RNA sequence: GCUCGCUUCG
């Protein structure tokens, strides 16, 4: 007989954005039902739909056949469309308040005491693994006071219980690598992880995004599988918001005001292009200017006022950059790549 | 039905235990993890949410040697009755004393 | 009479629509020393990429505004310098930049960083997640074409498009496309005669 | 007037997006239409769907752009020399000179299971090979170290420190990384294409 | 709207809803929440067995 | 321009296919000039929080 | 339309303080300084007087009657 | 030295220029070596007390010493959500001729606090919507807007024109339900605060309903709260690292609260001290005068907490409180039945 | 004894590159017997130091001086007779990375080992013979103790 | 119910 079943949990379906560009814009996930009214999702999954979760209607689709839902399940399976095939780069990867959060956590500053460490640790002890032991790393510093470094706690994520068999490794530079400490860089911007633990750098877009190759997700996925990626984006994604909220992390006006050494500077800058700028307008009216080549005087005298303006600009953000102190919102929101940049920090 | 308990796998270890607690929050949750941190047999305590939505949480004890990890659970909970009965009395008569001294 | 859940779109009166995510309870809440908890927590991240000073500006200015009892104007090309609003700030004794010390609500141990507090004012928008959702039974079919109708209020189902179709075929997923394009949305019986044809 | 010229950019950015959306979406189909057609048959020919014959292996070699895990290349020699050095550190064995590290890769190439490999992969390994070993032997030049294994400072051989065990654990990983790394038969790779040019 | 485009290369079928999303971190990324009122309408057959 | 608010003062006789209201709105307290103008505060559309 | 009961942050009774903040504003008080007496220290219940818009008599005025 | 900075670390939370530091509790045994952390039942009880420095009517403040940060935040939320109280549920209709809708005017009436005492009553089963004498109240709301017979010839405005235009609260009346009259005064069952504002009528309309009112806690909705604000904050220290005497020390009363930094001339010269660190609500103003960064350290205490409750006027704060710690001893009990019935 | 390495560091410089962090420095201290570097992350909240500052700094295997490397789970809370009681700043790590001078092309004899200490960098370059019993993917403690 | 137009939504 044929019973006509309620959608439960477990089920295979079918979960797409209307406007699709490539194949991932549509996968097959696993159903579970909420007492609300809306479609609800890891946001690691949101770079595929390309969704922004600004009044996105997406659609679901329930197949009827059992052969049609085992070809969703393994072809069109989240854990197995991790990367795109345009590329091979990965898609499905740490989002913004995953980035920073993680580049907070893993920061040399980060000391917790046994009771913060435990808690961030036990964020993450839902669903399957509520059967796996914590194996809390033993601490770092010990003699004044016993405190567990950000990174031992991000490298929990990787291996979580003793009979995992995760072993990551990876090395590579992050974003404000300066070029030459070669895992002795003085920002700590150089990422080495030796069997499942984060021993040097910070994480961040270049690493945890999904900008390209050399992520450590990839590097999971490559090695051990699609589950243990998948464990490890999950125990990500329920470890990092607690860690930021428990923090805190928030942006004022008083984080993008300019200093009085920055405005001295974009003055100077300012008179200094305003007066070339004339200089060059005199020397093409009244006389003869240096033409370019390849080019007319007018298109020479276009190309060095947009010179002098790129250089003002170049110059003033630079000022800012410097002048500017650190646990700023914006800079470190630059810094780990997971929103803005320093061009948006020099305009604003 | 609202305490269970669950071993940390199919072995029945009772190093490693977890007490799902249904109809609570965050407040009992920190206070139960504040009164049984402070056990020195206890290597791990951490409570966690399952998902707003539902209202249960789950804690996790991991003990140093062979302690089943329900004793300290008791004996955290005794210390936190103790506590609220302590700052009970302690309350009500710093209130009975400001009345006297106000009139 | 309607109440905002999940699902219904705000707007924050400077292009920063967004959708209620989460509902949290009043003790979860960050408060602060004089014990305010927040309405509408919104995420820092969406400034630095669209560089929206102009809100916090206005929310310096609604906060000042609402200390001293004024309304502050946002004119364009002008109105209240920050400087009036940090000085109305620190004359009330908060702080001259909005930030204030905030205990966490979940811990009650004290945020590492200022929380950036202020009045501003959302707008809600008619777009409501009631009036969107939509689930499609077999239901009616069309009288030419034998397949669902479009609309919500027509009781249609959703369309498997050119490009929806172009995803499956690459997937390779043969057997749910003909589930999806033939069984599920206008499957038939005729009768074929092989003579003729 | 800056406010007037921000917002003449914005519209300018604004009809751009417009236009680019309609324009590759009228080229997505057509390319879409045009290669969906194309499929990878079993005997490793791109074939459409007439029978004809569009390449006799794809891409040349017949690897999976999703699983290409270097800059268009298939496996990062370095990144997996040094994963299987970290995942597998045998500490009870000697490290190898180059002459053994040639010989004991000469001597595990030539098995059986090695000889459905493409020519080309094997040839990349034998190079890799070989500048690992001059790398090593270019350290044991410049630290005097010896190859009988006796010398007095033995924090010298964790330079460069190869074990027979880490070859072959290399080796293997490689040769099952480039198996499962080819072109599965039956995949629409004309469609992948498409959409992969298209986006 | 042509037969071709609009009935035989693109088709609407049932069993298919449309609804708004909202962000959830504490679901698995191979999961998606659904609402009970939608759940209640997709309906799956299931045969009978042993 | 989709806004949801107060319509009028007549709102309550006025039956259309579709209207949307405000159970507390509220005026602004960073209001422009414009707003004062167009008399907008009389009819507020939103609410600050 | 009305004021509201409760306090949309905090949760204080403001619906009680309404007519009389009307009377202060029949008196020679300021805003600032009337909302200081109606004992409203945080700047919520300040807001919530101040951007309070009074639509009830406008309404009424379109009533049946 | 290094002593010195353990203590501060363990005993002090210091507000920097940028952002807290030493936020985290940590006085956890196996944290720190010289010092055994360990639970002691004598010591707690030794060093906590508790100190009211303020109580009138629908208002407390009072300052805890001793206890730490998470049983501070768990009194906190039971007091916020967990602590039961009577409000408007159900809302009864007859001819609601309003301008105010229906719904709006159920959920206004709902806010309306209620004078009852909550302990007195019970839960409502699930279901039984006709509810019993033990667990509901009625409250009967009848007003008539009529013109009034006797004003004069303009009357703008309308409170000579109409009487009963404006329902307050006053107009409800408490009916006595089995022997709920006996057991309760008259007087008692009343509305809160008597002139909330309700609706506003016109002549023609008219207002009736009941409403049954049952028990509830906050957590099922904010209409049960019976605080109105009750939060706890860190007491502040404010010290100087080195005497600050001349003009500037002016300053420093212009740069913290008014009330706690005053200038004193001991030898004729202004010389500035710490009076009164409670007034004092970490304005961060010291910040922007440069000279004078360095020469003070904010500070708050770690195990000193001032709590404010202000309530709705349900009942007074100190039973407010007392039953919130009877309602976390009721969950420990709870706790420990079923603890021993799985043993 | 489990000591790997023992000697005397004096400080040279505090921050080269200025202050990046609030909480760590990387200290740059030259040994007195040996022409030993250190570039070492330290925490000075905790454990305060200055320029001029010369303190001993023990490499250990283990932290029992009885010879003991049973170091299966550390428990903060026994309370024994330990090295540790003998310094003041202990941290524990492993020695993620043994590399060779690249800066002298013949005739090298020095090296370097790189120990992460929960993030926290520590580069001991130098003699070879004194590296004697640094091997990769070891945990060791690190005992530093400040001197008059 | 068919068609067309406007309007919004991402
Ligand atoms: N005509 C369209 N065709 C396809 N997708 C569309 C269309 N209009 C909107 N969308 C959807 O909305 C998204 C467009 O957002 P995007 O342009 O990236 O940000 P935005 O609208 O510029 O926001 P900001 O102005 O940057 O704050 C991407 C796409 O899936
Ligand atoms: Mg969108
Ligand atoms: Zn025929
Ligand atoms: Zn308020």
């Amino acid at each position: 007989d044929i019973v006509e079943r309620h959608l439960i949990d477990g089920d295979v379906v079918l979960f797409n954005r209307q406007p699709s560009l490539h194949k991932l814009s549509i996968m097959a996930h696993l159903a579970r039902v909420k007492p609300h009214r809306t479609f609800r999702f890891n946001e690691c999954v949101c770079t595929p739909y390309n969704a922004d979760f600004d009044g996105d209607e997406m659609n679901l689709h329930l197949p009827q056949t059992e052969e049609a839902k085992a070809e969703a399940l393994v072809l069109m399976g989240t854990k197995a469309n991790l990367v795109t095939p345009r590329n091979g780069e990965p898609l499905i990867a740490a989002i913004q308040d995953f980035l920073t959060g993680a580049y907070l956590l893993t920061l040399k500053d980060t000391f917790f005491d046994r009771a913060k460490a435990c808690q961030i640790i036990a964020s993450i002890l839902v669903g399957k693994d509520e059967k796996i032991k914590v194996r809390l790393p033993p601490p770092t510093i010990l003699k004044p006071v016993t405190l567990w470094t950000g990174k031992q706690i991000f490298s929990v994520i990787l291996r979580p219980s003793d009979d995992n068999p995760v072993r990551a490794n990876l090395r590579t530079k992050g974003k404000q690598y300066c070029g030459k400490g070669e895992d002795l860089c003085a920002n700590d911007s150089y990422v080495t992880i030796q069997n499942s633990e984060l021993m040097s750098g910070s994480m961040d877009k270049g690493t945890l995004g999904s900008g390209s190759k050399n992520n450590i997700f990839y590097i999971l996925l490559r090695d051990w599988g699609q589950n243990e990626a998948a464990d490890a984006m999950s125990r990500l994604a329920r470890l990092a918001p607690v860690y930021l909220s428990n923090r805190g992390f928030s942006i004022g006006i008083g984080d993008v005001t300019p200093g009085q050494g920055l405005l001295k500077a974009k003055y100077e800058l300012l008179n200094a292009g305003y007066k070339k700028c004339d200089e060059y307008i005199e020397a093409l009216n009244t006389g003869k200017l240096q033409q370019q080549p390849g080019c007319t005087a007018e298109e020479t005298l276009e190309a060095l006022i947009l010179k002098e303006l790129s250089v003002i600009r170049d110059h003033a953000g630079s000022a800012c950059l410097r002048e500017l102190d650190k646990s700023n919102s914006p800079l470190t929101m630059a810094l780990c790549g997971s929103k803005g940049s320093f061009i948006n920090i020099s305009q604003m | 039905k609202t305490a269970l308990e669950m071993v940390q796998a199919a072995g029945t270890d009772r190093h490693c235990v977890t007490f799902v607690l249904h109809e609570e929050d965050h407040t009992l949750g920190n206070s139960l993890r504040y009164m049984i941190m402070k056990n020195p047999e206890v290597e791990f305590c951490g409570y966690t949410t399952t998902h707003p939505s539902e209202s249960k949480i789950n804690l996790r004890i991991q003990t140093r040697g062979t302690l089943p990890a329900v004793e300290p659970f008791q004996r955290g909970l005794n210390e936190l009755m103790n506590v609220c009965q302590h700052v009970l009395d302690k309350f009500e008569a710093s209130i009975k004393d400001y009345k006297d001294q106000k009139a | 009479t309607r109440r905002p859940e999940i699902g219904d779109k705000f707007s924050s009166r400077h292009g920063q629509k967004g959708v209620c995510g989460l509902i949290v309870p009043q003790e979860d809440m960050p408060f602060c020393d004089s014990g305010i908890c927040p309405d509408i927590i919104m995420n820092p991240h969406g400034f630095p990429s669209r560089m929206t000073v102009g809100k916090l500006i206005e929310l310096l200015a609604g906060k000042a505004g609402v200390l001293d009892g004024r309304f502050h104007y946002g004119t364009a090309f002008g109105g209240s310098k920050v400087k009036d609003v940090c000085e109305d700030l620190v004359r009330h004794g908060y702080n001259y930049l909005g930030k204030d010390y905030v205990t966490s609500g979940i811990t009650g141990e004290p945020l590492e960083a200022y929380i950036y507090f202020g009045p501003v004012y959302y707008q809600k928008l008619k777009h409501m997640v009631l009036d969107k959702m939509h689930a499609r039974a077999r239901g009616p079919r069309a009288v030419l074409t034998r397949q669902p109708t479009e609309g919500r209020s027509r009781d249609g189902g959703l369309r498997l498009g050119e490009m929806e179709r172009d995803c499956l075929i690459g997937y390779g997923a043969s057997m749910l496309l003909l589930e999806r394009l033939m069984i599920s949305s206008d499957a038939f019986e005729v009768d074929v005669c092989g003579q003729c044809g | 007037t800056e406010f007037f010229f921000h917002t003449m950019a914005g519209r300018e950015g604004l009809v751009d997006t417009a236009v680019k959306t309609a324009e590759t979406g009228y080229m997505q189909r057509r390319l879409v239409k045009s290669l969906e057609d194309l499929c990878s048959q079993y005997d490793l020919t791109v074939r459409s769907s007439t029978g004809d014959i569009i390449q006799f292996i794809y891409g040349g070699d017949g690897l999976d752009p999703a699983a290409m895990e270097g800059k268009d290349e298939p496996l990062e020699f370095k990144r997996v020399l040094d994963n299987i050095k970290a995942v597998f550190p045998c500490p009870s064995e000697p490290a190898l000179s180059k002459n053994e590290l040639i010989l004991t890769t000469e001597s595990i190439m030539k098995k059986s299971e090695f000889l459905c490999c493409q020519d080309s992969f094997l040839q990349e390994i034998k190079k890799f090979i070989k500048g690992v070993s001059e790398k090593i032997k270019k350290t044991r030049d410049k630290y005097g170290i010896n190859d009988n294994g006796t010398t007095e400072p033995r924090v010298l051989y964790q330079l460069d420190r190869i074990t027979p065990t880490q070859v072959e654990k290399f080796l293997e990983t490689c040769r099952d990384k480039y198996m499962r790394a080819q072109m599965e038969p039956g995949s629409a790779v004309g469609a992948l294409c498409a959409q992969s040019i298209g986006e | 709207q042509g037969r071709f485009r609009g009935n035989l290369s693109g088709k609407r079928v049932d069993f298919s809803g449309r609804t708004v999303i909202s962000p959830d971190p504490n679901l698995r990324i191979d999961e998606v929440a659904v609402p009970v009122h939608v759940a209640k309408i997709l309906t799956f057959p299931e045969k009978v067995n042993k | 321009k989709q806004a949801m608010g107060t319509i009028g003062y007549n709102q309550r006789n006025r039956i259309d296919t579709l209207m949307y209201l405000l159970a507390y709105p509220q005026k602004p307290m960073v209001k422009t000039k414009t707003i004062e103008l167009i008399e907008f505060e009389k009819l507020p559309a939103g609410q600050n929080a | 339309m009305i004021i509201p009961v409760r306090c949309f942050t905090c949760g204080k009774i403001v619906g009680n303080k309404w007519e009389a903040y009307l009377g202060l504003l029949q008196a020679e008080y300021t805003e600032g300084d009337a909302l200081d007496a109606l004992g409203l220290k945080r700047y919520c219940c300040r807001r919530m007087l101040l951007a309070h818009v009074d639509l009830i008599e406008k309404l009424l005025n379109y009533a049946p009657l | 030295a290094a002593s010195q900075a353990v203590e501060e670390m363990r005993s002090r939370v210091v507000l920097g220029e940028f952002g807290v530091r030493n936020v985290h509790t940590t006085d956890f045994p196996g944290n720190y070596s010289g010092y055994d952390d360990a639970w002691d039942q004598d010591r707690f009880e030794k060093n906590f007390r508790v100190d009211v420095v303020h109580m009138d009517e629908n208002s407390l403040e009072f300052d805890m010493v001793g206890i730490d940060a998470a049983i501070a935040n768990a009194f906190r939320r039971i007091l916020l959500a967990e602590v039961p109280t009577m409000a408007v549920e159900k809302v009864l209709v007859y001819n609601n001729t309003s301008i105010v809708q229906d719904e709006i005017l159920a959920h206004r009436l709902g806010l309306i606090p209620i004078h009852a005492d909550p302990r007195l009553f019970e839960y409502r089963n699930q279901g039984d919507e006709e509810g019993t004498e033990i667990d509901t109240l009625q409250f009967r709301l009848q007003v008539r807007c009529t013109r009034n017979p006797h004003a004069a010839k303009d009357s703008s405005d309308p409170n000579e024109l109409y009487v009963n235009h404006k329902v307050y609260t006053r107009h409800m009346t408490w009916i006595p339900l089995g022997n709920q009259a006996d057991l309760f005064p008259e007087g008692t069952i009343r509305p809160v605060h008597d002139d909330i504002l309700i609706a506003q009528l016109r002549p023609g309309q008219e207002i009736d309903l009941l409403m049954h009112c049952v028990k509830g806690i906050g957590k099922d909705h904010a209409k049960f709260s019976p605080v109105a604000t009750a939060s706890y904050r860190l007491l502040p220290d404010i010290t100087l690292l080195e005497p600050v005497e001349g003009e500037a020390a002016e300053e420093l009363s212009r740069c913290f609260s008014p009330g706690v930094i005053e200038v004193q001339e001991v030898q004729g010269k202004k010389v500035a001290r710490v009076a009164n660190p409670r007034l004092d609500t970490f304005s961060r103003e010291i910040f922007r005068n440069e000279k004078l960064k360095k020469v003070v350290r904010l500070a708050r205490v770690r195990d000193h907490y001032i709590f404010s409750v202000e309530s709705t006027g349900v009942l007074p704060p100190d039973v407010l409180v007392s039953e919130a710690i009877k309602v976390l001893m009721g969950k420990c009990r709870r706790f420990l039945d079923e603890l021993d019935a799985v043993q | 004894a489990g000591i790997l390495f023992e000697d005397i560091f004096d400080v040279k410089d505090i921050d080269p590159e200025g202050k990046k962090f609030d909480r760590v420095s990387r200290l740059h201290c030259e040994s007195e017997s040996f022409k030993m570097d250190l570039i070492l992350d330290v925490n000075i909240q905790i454990y305060p130091v200055d320029l001029g500052d010369k303190f001993r700094l023990v490499i250990a295997s283990t932290l029992y001086e009885d010879g003991t490397l049973d170091d299966g789970e550390y428990n903060p809370t026994d309370d024994r007779p330990s090295r540790a009681d003998q310094f003041e700043y202990v941290m524990y790590g492993k020695v993620y990375r043994i590399e060779g001078d690249e800066t002298s092309t013949e005739a090298a004899t020095r090296l370097s080992a790189y120990v992460s200490y929960g993030g926290l960098l520590m580069r001991l370059q130098g003699d070879a013979n004194n590296l004697h019993g640094f091997e990769v993917d070891s945990r060791v403690y690190l005992l530093m103790k400040k001197l008059a």
